[PDB]
């Protein structure tokens, strides 16, 4: 009994590739397209809610997740792997930061912690790498708005805008044409919605698109008043209705 | 813990992982030890496919274990650091409890024991290193030179060499070293050591290191010119 | 046998108009015996200042610890730690040793370099944060310091006025305590210059 | 340690 | 690959059988038991003439009344000897007496099969364990990496063993004097050794009740060598 | 073939080959015999030597005053198992002031062996044991195999050519089972049983090993001149 | 191909052991189905007792996890019971730790996370089961959440599972297309059960006696299974229709 | 507070002659001012011609005697039925006693 | 059991090489080239980014050059994620030394401990080695300016100038050609950039495909300053030496 | 392929071939049965007489758990003993904490979960036995059969081993011909017959019969072995029927 797999399952081949990381990236390739765009006063992250059966209620399956009140994440690849990464990411924001400094971690550092977890699944004994790439959009006081991509290897990079998964190559090209350093957040939402239609086959509405922003503080979403230095979460999920409003002026 | 028995027996009664560790020693730069009447000399080849090296800070090949004992080696360089650290710790611990520095034999036996342990413990490979350990026991003037190898066997040598082309230089020493008359002085002994290395090395340029150890913690490394002189002086006696 | 009063010493901090001051005495003794006249109790990590009273071995240890932690903070965060943040780190670190604590009375002072706000705070030995507009006091002459500060202090003092006030609070408190004194240092801290003054005081 |  | 603790279809442990091959490659060791003592002799086999042969230690003291000779992967024997010495001295501490030779041997043999996936492989060395005790007198034991030990009147191990054992079969009788046994070990060693036997590449030792375990100096052995040639020449 | 790499693998016909190979070392072992009446139980073992200069490997081990066994196969494995038995007999005495039932000894050995036939990294024991004893329900003989199978018998034998003795005992049953109150007659029958397994050899004085336990005899072992009486 | 024996990636980025665990899901040859009423959640599954020697009452693939949660399994019974025991332990612990009854969806997530681990950690095999959890949640109302060997889970309007699942699925999709709502617009659970049995009959094209089925009902504050007689009562009412 | 020791009284006496030795002890066992038994032996034949008494706290005395008797048993098992000499018994008993140096057997032992 | 699936990461080949170390080195040889050059008055670290996309946020980025303490930095060639694990270890190790001795860690001592960690992954534990080579650039008051490299074997050596990653053969030849001992920092800056310019697999070297750092005594009097170049600062130094 | 070389590996059909191979070891073993009756259960098993030398009555194979549960098994005997040892620990700990003796369904799942556990990892081997067990608790009598996969169900009657089919057919007749129930003493006789009938498929070696039972009325809900006049009487009833 117990885990007698104390040796690495990811090793270097003679050509120098790490097979399981490459194969994990291949699983990400298969995955549904997701993207993120960075505006001057916000970040947007979006993906397709490609449902398994129409009997499934796909609001119960959230592909875009709050990590901290100012940080959100989306992915491409294997959903279950993503789910446990979000669980672990939320917790590490507390245990290794908030419980120490009394404030939430800045985007790069939370990203750094997730990357560490994913790197360990690449070298520790008896495990395979995570079969996902994340896009993490966030805000913090001293860095402002930022967008990061995290890969199965544990590597992460900051992006102005990017896309991952199925139709990423095409979508990345689309984003190079449209992106400039003067985009106001509404413009970035619009571009994200255009970019995403290229890669979506079936229905394209606010019930099949999941989309969140990191933007202005939302006092109305705080839940309490009386501490004037606490101003509310910058993370906001757009409603089914909010998306459809922006699809008529598409 | 990782448990795998990596060092195991093959049908012919060989332990291939130990034997392959010996192959790693064979590929290592040459090291030679010659003991005089009253000193021991440690010579080491340095492979010369490397310029732009910084010699001030680059790890020297002869290491002091205590102030009266030195250790050199051929094989994997990273492996040798582990053995040297353990040996250094043991040297201090021996002084602490016995109130006497280690004998060269004792320190050799310890290093050898470490090497052997790594040939029948799960989850570890053997050390890809053979060592020459040389010096003088405390309050003794009789010189000591020992050799260890990955298997754990160790023994005493009048002179010995290890590493690449060591069979060529062992050949040399076997016909040039008289048990009856060991190099009666420092000058004499350093020379024989450099000669044996010149059989295999190339230029005697930034290619040879020599460290001399005399009794009562008297250890000094020769620098380029001091060695260079020896090289120059042998080729001028060569044309005959 | 009371570790918080074996070595002796005091620390006081005050806010002024766009400035803060933090001061300490220089005594280190072993009960009645004065041993050192140069034992400073104030340290800094970038622009954040920390004063620590109490058991001298813990004072030294905690300085070494917070240097360690702020150095790594700087490397990972790519910026200097701010007083509000450092205050939280001090609290976490002390409470982590809840049932075997460091016998200290730390005091934090500095100016937030984004907001320009002057900031002071004090802690008990197990991490409880005491944030204050006006002043924080610590050490074996804390009763005296409370008395001096509560009567001498007024809000919005100019740096050179604040200097006089904090110095007089320290000096006169120290002189009514057998275990404090033997010299004193006062730091006047403005948004980006910091002056350090050694006070002349009675040496008994 | 202070109380409340 | 395949487990280190695996049985062959013949019902033998692969790893134990393979270690027995390593022992056949070892230098020769011979022991003879008499009523006046037990002799232990070995072939030093210096791998090169520069190596100082007195530093080759293949005969070893365990206690005053027990000695040991080895053959095979001799580095593997260090911990066996260490265990043996501790077992012997500990027994004397607990019981204020000398530990029996058989009990000592059994203690060492208990180590042997403590390998698996404890150590990673069997020992690659066989031991001849020779001693005296008041109960069973002079004794010689052959301790293998299988955990098995056999008492012998005489025994050879190592490369020259099958030749030497056949010879010991003929020469041993229940009335050998110690001196006869010393010569005989020397004689049989010279027969199976590659190079020519002398006092530098062979070594002798005995254990007697009276003086315990002694390793012979080269001067003493050289004279028994000389005494041996003069015995053979003379008929 | 592909299924004999370890004990944790069944073959496609539901066999455990490592256990079967362990059984094989017993077959290469020197013969030993067990048999009993109602008053005594006897072990006879043929001891094997290395050559003419060697001792004859002991095959009989005392476990308690009322219990002991003979071995065939790997001797160190008998040492481990007999030592376990000594402890179990011991524990029964110190804790319950109770001499361990031979049947329980049987069950305890079975369960010890079995653990090594179901877990990775271990290996089956490579020895067979014949356990005799006299307890609160009389004389007993057990046969232990390292598959974990333990069996109570009037008589049996194990090792090379044990089939000769096991046949002999099968016919002799009605005779030897009723040799009550006569130690030497039960032993004689045991010595004859083992003789049916000899080839090119016969029983010498430093070759034969006998043990007996029963109503008023503590388990004792006979070797050397003490067995000359029986040749 | 040792990437086929343990849960590491294949060159095409797949987990064969997970895929083969899905194939073990149908080993029993049972089909299950779940629907939501207004006040209730109903789950029905086929009951097949081949051997005459079996005690038919002990043959079940429906489990009462907590007072409020029921779970039906598609897959072999040893893995099914393993999963049920764990779910029962997790639901009891949750209640003790947090002072309220574990919600159906949270239990589903928790079991899904456990399954996910088996797909990533090598020493554990996936369970060859699909777990359909049902309740009337105090916050969310009637609930159906389903777990598979990949560690995937999601909520459903209704669902089916087994070899002839696709027939039942499209049958149900076609109903909700027509009905235009999320659920069975029915007051009593008795009639929701009747609906469930009825649409299972149409989709599978087979009739059922009382011993061919197995029914679980979740209402506010209790989940319970029906006896052969409560089902017979239910089959009778469908016939008189 | 629980006191793990008691005192069972009695007394023992050993005398050695030229070719014999005696170990005597009274058979009374007590606690406080009460008699527990008028015949409870505390001198024991331990095998190998060794007799032993461990007098004081009886529970400790019995434990020790049990352990030594057991020690004699294993001495036979491990050393080919060899006789345990009185000097060897004595030394073995020292280790039994000193092994509990920091929670002693409250007995005075004679063999 | 599980023995079936064990790659045995820490064994010797019949030639006496460590497969996994060799294969890790092979991996590193396709990584962006990094160069260290040591002058008498400072050190240069220059490294080429793995081929950029125009949409990458290049100023808030770090892939090649990391700060270990105030007196020591490293340049990375290999797996970034592997490198960060080692970097945080090294950063902590530096702080332990400072805390213990009240003195900044000597460069070699830091380098040795990191190399000792790598070595361990090649001898025990059955784990894959770290796919990383470092160039260490630092100052201490014993040896002054120092350059070292370490690789997955855990072997380390010191250099006047060195490259790691891709095209080190061509790069090393070029450094050997133009390097000379009395060199100033500003000359070494030029040599580093000119060497990358010629060994690059890209069409032309631009600011956005580079990371750059100096370690000079070029603060104020007998103390040392690390300068990690901003993108605009690289763009300028690229013009200043006429590569663009 | 190679899917069958390692426990807990799914083959492409979704099977664990190592469990299936363990079943072959079960099928290879001697016949054993259980018959559930009015107020209890009966267990029987064929003991092959390898030789004259086996002491009759003295190699007992049916095992008691706690005071109220009987267990019998076919296949690898030591594997069955290991399983019963665990069962005994499971029952002890249940009784310890909850006071009442372990209910039979509760007991069945304890073994089931433990056996199923040995199909989860490649570092253990599946159990080489099918186990028939049961007894009487506060809710009446229960009979169970448990397979190497961990699969178990409640049974009216159950059989396993080499004569499983012969015995199964014989059980099916009783269930049909006694639909209102079978008495404890009836079941004891029937059990003897069925073992004699199922001995047809194993008939080189002749055999020894062994029976046990728990009955609320006949044994007071406790597990007892059937010996003496009751055993001989049931042997005689069996002998009658094969002639
Ligand atoms: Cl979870
Ligand atoms: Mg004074």
């Amino acid at each position: 009994m117990t885990d007698r797999y104390s040796f690495s399952l990811t090793t270097f081949s003679p050509s120098g590739k790490l097979g399981q990381i490459d194969y994990a990236l291949t699983a990400v390739k298969q995955g549904v397209t997701s993207l993120g765009i960075k505006a001057t006063n916000g970040v947007v992250i979006a993906t397709e809610k490609k449902s398994s059966s129409p009997l499934a209620m796909s609001e119960t399956l959230s592909k875009v997740s709050l990590l901290t009140p100012d940080i959100g994440a989306v992915y491409s690849g294997m959903g279950p792997d993503y789910r446990v990464l979000v669980d672990k990411s939320r917790k590490v924001a507390h245990t290794s930061y908030k419980r120490i400094y009394g404030e939430y971690p800045p985007t790069k550092l939370l990203v750094s912690e997730v990357a560490k977890i994913m790197q360990e699944a690449t070298q520790s004994g008896g495990v395979r790498p995570f079969g996902v790439s994340l896009l993490i959009a966030g805000h913090d006081e001293f860095n402002g708005f930022s967008l990061y991509q995290v890969d199965p290897s544990g590597s992460y990079f900051p992006w102005k805008a990017t896309a991952i998964g199925k139709g990423s190559v095409a979508a990345k090209t689309f984003l190079e044409k449209r992106w400039n350093d003067e985009l106001e957040l509404e413009d970035a939402i619009h571009i994200a919605l255009l970019t995403l239609k290229e890669s979506v086959e079936g229905e394209f509405n606010g019930d099949t698109i999941e989309l969140a922003i990191i933007g202005d503080e939302n006092p109305d979403l705080l839940g309490y008043t009386g501490i004037p230095t606490d101003k509310g979460p910058r993370f906001r999920k757009l409603t089914s209705q909010e998306i459809n409003d922006r699809l008529e002026a598409l | 813990g990782y448990d795998r028995a990596l060092s195991i027996f093959s049908p012919d009664g060989h332990i291939f992982q130990v034997e392959y560790a010996l192959e790693a020693v064979k590929r290592g730069t040459c090291a030679v030890g010659v003991k005089g009447k009253n000193c021991v000399v440690l010579g080491c080849e340095r492979r010369s496919t490397l310029k732009l090296q910084d010699t001030r800070i680059t790890p020297s090949k002869v290491s002091k274990i205590d102030s009266h004992v030195v250790l050199s080696f051929s094989g994997l360089n990273a492996d040798s650091r582990i053995l040297i650290e353990k040996a250094r710790v043991e040297a201090q611990s021996h002084r602490l409890t016995l109130e006497d520095p280690v004998t060269v034999e004792y320190l050799t036996r310890y290093v050898a024991g470490v090497q052997q342990r790594y040939t029948q413990s799960g989850g570890v490979r053997p050390f890809g290193v053979s060592t020459l350990i040389a010096g003088f026991d405390p309050r003794d003037d009789e010189p000591k030179l020992y050799q260890t190898e990955p298997s754990g066997i160790y023994s005493s040598w009048s002179a010995q060499t290890i590493g690449r082309n060591s069979k060529t230089v062992r050949e040399f020493l076997e016909k040039n070293y008289d048990r009856k008359e060991p190099p009666a002085t420092v000058e004499e002994c350093v020379k024989l050591t450099v000669r044996s290395l010149l059989e295999v090395v190339q230029t005697g340029a930034k290619n040879i290191e020599i460290t001399v150890v005399k009794p009562d913690s008297d250890i000094v490394a020769l620098s380029s010119e001091e060695i260079n002189q020896y090289v120059t002086q042998i080729e001028q006696e060569k044309q005959e | 046998s009371d570790p918080s009063s074996i070595n002796g010493g005091i620390v006081v901090a005050m806010t002024g108009k766009d400035c803060v001051a933090i001061a300490c005495d220089l005594r280190l003794g072993s009960q009645s015996l004065g041993v050192s006249n140069k034992f400073e109790k104030i340290f800094h990590y970038g622009h954040v200042f920390l004063g620590i009273t109490g058991l001298a071995t813990d004072v030294t240890t905690l300085n070494e610890m917070f240097r360690y932690k702020t150095n790594l903070y700087k490397l990972k965060e790519e910026r200097a730690i701010e007083p509000e943040t450092f205050t939280q780190l001090v609290s976490s670190s002390l409470y982590e040793r809840r049932f075997g604590p460091y016998f200290v009375g730390p005091v934090v002072a500095g100016i937030n370099s984004k907001s320009g706000k002057p900031f002071i705070a004090g802690f008990d030995l197990i991490g409880c944060i005491d944030e204050a507009k006006d002043f924080i006091v610590s050490g074996t002459a804390s009763d005296q310091l409370f008395g001096m500060c509560e009567s001498l202090y007024e809000p919005n003092l100019e740096p050179e006025d604040l200097f006089e006030t904090i110095s007089q609070a320290l000096l006169n408190a120290a002189d009514r305590d057998a275990l404090s004194g033997w010299g004193a240092v006062v730091y006047i801290i403005k948004k980006d210059e910091v002056v350090k003054r050694y006070l002349k005081m009675r040496q008994d | 340690a202070p109380a409340x | 690959d395949r487990g280190v603790s695996t049985f062959s279809p013949e019902g033998r442990l692969f790893q134990v059988e393979y270690s027995l091959e390593a022992i056949k490659l070892g230098s020769t060791a011979i022991g003879i038991a008499t009523k006046e003592g037990v002799v232990l002799g070995v072939e030093k086999r210096a791998t090169s003439p520069l190596l100082e042969s007195d530093s080759i230690e293949k005969i070893v003291e365990i206690d005053r009344h027990i000695g040991c000779a080895m053959s095979g992967l001799t580095a593997d024997a260090r911990s066996m000897i260490e265990h043996a010495r501790t077992a012997a001295v500990t027994h004397n501490l607990y019981y204020d007496e000398d530990i029996n030779v058989e009990s000592l041997t059994q203690s060492v043999c208990d180590l042997a099969l403590r390998f698996g996936e404890l150590m990673s492989r069997p020992f690659g060395v066989a031991l001849l364990i020779a001693g005296h005790d008041a109960d069973d007198g002079y004794q010689l034991f052959h301790a293998e990496p299988s955990g098995t030990f056999y008492r012998y009147n005489a025994k050879a191990i190592g490369s020259g063993s099958e030749g030497a054992q056949a010879e010991l079969l003929n020469e041993w009788h229940s009335s050998l004097t110690l001196k006869e046994a010393e010569l005989l070990v020397l004689k049989i060693l010279k027969q199976v050794m590659e190079e020519k036997l002398d006092e530098n590449n062979a070594q002798l030792s005995c254990i007697t009740k009276q003086d315990g375990f002694k390793i012979y100096d080269n001067e003493k052995t050289a004279e028994l060598i000389k005494e041996l040639k003069e015995k053979e020449a003379a008929e | 073939n592909n299924y004999d790499g370890d004990t944790v693998t069944f073959s496609p016909t539901g066999r455990l080959f490592q256990v079967e190979y362990a059984l094989e070392a017993i077959k290469q072992g020197s013969v030993t015999v067990g048999l009993r009446s109602n008053t005594h139980a006897v072990l006879v073992a043929l001891k094997r030597n290395a050559d003419e200069l060697s001792s004859y490997q002991k095959k009989i081990i005392k476990c308690d005053e009322h219990m002991g066994l003979s071995l065939a196969g790997l001797a160190p494995d008998a040492r481990v198992l007999s030592n376990y038995l000594r402890q179990q007999c011991n524990y029964s005495s110190l804790v319950f002031n109770r001499k361990l039932a031979v049947e329980r000894a049987g069950h305890l050995l079975c369960d010890k062996a079995q653990k090594n036939t179901q877990s990775y990294g271990g290996r089956p024991y490579g020895v067979g044991l014949l356990i005799i004893g006299y307890d609160k329900s009389g004389a007993h003989l057990l046969e232990f195999q390292p598959s974990g199978n333990v069996t109570e018998l009037y008589g049996t034998a194990i090792g090379a050519r044990s089939q000769g003795a096991k046949t002999y005992l099968e016919r002799t049953l009605d005779t030897f089972i009723k040799i009550d109150g006569n130690p030497d007659e039960l032993i004689k029958a045991g010595v004859e049983a083992i003789s049916q397994s000899l080839r090119d050899e016969s029983l010498t004085v430093d070759n034969l090993s006998i043990a007996i336990v029963g109503k008023d005899t503590p388990f004792t072992i006979y070797d050397g001149e003490a067995v000359a009486k029986y040749i | 191909g040792y990437d086929r024996h343990i849960t590491i990636f294949s060159p095409e980025g797949r987990l064969y052991q997970v895929e083969y665990a899905f194939k073990a899901t149908n080993q029993t040859n049972i089909n299950s189905l779940a629907v939501r009423g207004k006040d209730c959640t109903v789950v029905i599954s086929q009951k097949k007792v081949p051997d005459k020697l079996l005690d038919p009452t002990t043959v079940s693939y429906i489990f009462c996890i907590s007072r409020t949660i029921g779970m039906v399994v598609n897959g072999p019974i040893p893995d099914a019971r393993n999963a049920a025991l764990r779910a029962k332990a997790e639901a009891a612990e949750f209640r003790y730790k947090y002072g309220y009854d574990m919600p159906c969806d949270v239990l589903a997530k928790r079991m899904a996370n456990l399954s996910q681990i088996y797909t990533q950690r090598a020493y554990m095999r996936p369970l060859g089961v699909i777990l359909t959890f049902v309740s009337v949640d105090e916050e969310l109302g009637p609930s159906i959440y389903k777990t598979d060997p990949a560690g995937y889970y999601v909520g459903y309007k209704a669902t089916a599972t087994g070899p002839k699942q696709q027939e039942i699925t499209t049958n149900l999709e076609n109903h909700f297309k027509k009905s235009k709502i999320d659920h069975i617009n029915e007051e009593s659970w008795e009639k929701v059960v009747e609906f469930a049995i009825t649409h299972m009959i149409d989709a599978l094209g087979t009739e059922f006696s009382k011993n061919d089925l197995e029914v679980g009902v979740a209402t506010k504050d209790k989940f319970f299974t029906l006896s052969a007689e409560n089902i017979e009562e239910r089959l009778v009412a469908i016939a008189e229709q | 507070q629980f006191n793990p020791y008691g005192d069972n009284g009695g007394t023992i006496l050993g005398i050695a002659g030229e070719d014999f030795a005696v170990l005597a002890g009274d058979t009374r066992n007590i606690t406080d001012y009460s008699i527990n038994s008028r015949y409870e032996p505390k001198v024991f034949d331990c095998g190998d011609n060794i007799v032993m008494s461990a007098n004081g706290f009886a529970a400790d005395g019995d434990a020790l005697v049990k352990r030594f008797k057991n020690s004699v048993k294993w001495y036979h098992f491990d050393h080919n039925d060899k006789k345990l000499s009185i000097n060897s018994a004595a030394r073995n008993i020292q280790h039994l006693l000193y092994g509990k140096r920091f929670f002693p057997y409250y007995v005075h032992t004679i063999i | 059991g599980s023995r079936r699936y064990d790659s045995r990461t820490t064994i010797f080949s019949p030639e006496g090489r460590l497969y996994q170390v060799e294969y890790a080195l092979e991996s590193i040889s396709h990584a962006g080239t990094a160069i260290g050059i040591m002058a008498s008055d400072g050190i240069v670290l220059a490294a080429e980014r793995k081929v950029t996309s125009t949409l990458l946020e290049q100023d808030t980025s770090t892939e090649k050059l990391y700060k270990l303490n105030d007196k020591i930095a490293v340049a990375v060639a290999g797996l970034t994620a592997d490198a960060e694990i080692l970097i945080n270890t090294a950063r902590i190790h530096a702080q332990n030394y400072l805390k213990t001795y009240n003195e900044d860690i000597p460069v070699e001592i830091l380098v040795r401990r990191l190399s000792d960690i790598k070595q361990g992954y090649t001898q025990h534990g059955g784990l894959r080695p770290f796919g990383v080579s470092f160039i260490y650039a630092g100052y201490d008051d014993r040896y002054g300016y120092q350059l070292y490299t370490s690789n997955p074997s855990g072997n380390y050596t010191g250099w006047k100038a060195i490259s790691v990653g891709a095209n080190t053969s061509a790069a090393q030849t070029l450094l050997q050609m133009d390097y000379k001992d009395d060199m100033k920092v500003d000359d070494a800056i030029e040599l580093a950039l000119k060497t990358l310019s010629k060994t690059t697999d890209s069409s032309a070297l631009t600011y956005d495909r580079l990371e750059f750092a100096t370690i000079r005594k070029g603060a104020n009097d007998g103390e040392v300053y690390q300068k990690i170049f901003k993108p605009q600062e690289i763009k300028d130094i690229l013009v200043k030496t006429g590569i663009t | 392929t190679g899917y069958d070389l390692s426990n807990s590996v799914f083959s492409p059909d979704g099977r664990n071939f190592q469990v299936e191979y363990a079943v072959k070891a079960v099928e290879n073993g001697t016949t054993s049965i259980g018959i559930k009756c009015n107020d209890g259960v009966v267990f029987a098993v064929e003991k092959l007489i390898t030789s004259k030398l086996l002491v009759p009555q003295k190699n007992v194979k049916i095992q008691v758990v706690d005071r109220h549960i009987g267990c019998v098994y076919s296949g690898l005997i030591p594997d069955g003993r290991h399983l019963v040892n665990r069962g005994r620990e499971e029952a002890a700990s249940f009784k310890k904490l909850y006071k009442t003796p372990i209910p039979i369904p509760a007991f069945a799942d304890r073994l089931g979960q433990y056996v199923q556990a040995h199909t989860l990892y490649n570092s253990v081997r599946p159990f080489g036995v099918s186990t028939i067990f049961g007894g009487v608790d506060k809710n009446g009598a229960h009979l169970y059969m448990l397979e190497p996969s961990g699969s178990y169900w409640g049974y009216k009657g159950a059989a396993t081993g080499k004569g499983r089919q012969s015995a199964k057919a014989e059980l099916e007749k009783l269930v049909d011909h006694h639909p209102e129930g079978l008495s404890a003493r009836e079941a004891v006789k029937q059990a003897a017959k069925i073992i004699y009938l199922a001995h047809e498929d194993n008939k080189e070696k002749d055999f020894e019969l062994e029976i046990s039972w728990c009955s609320l009325s006949e044994t007071n809900g406790l597990h007892k072995f059937v010996k003496g006049d009751l055993l001989q009487e049931a042997i005689d009833f069996a002998q009658k029927e094969i002639n």
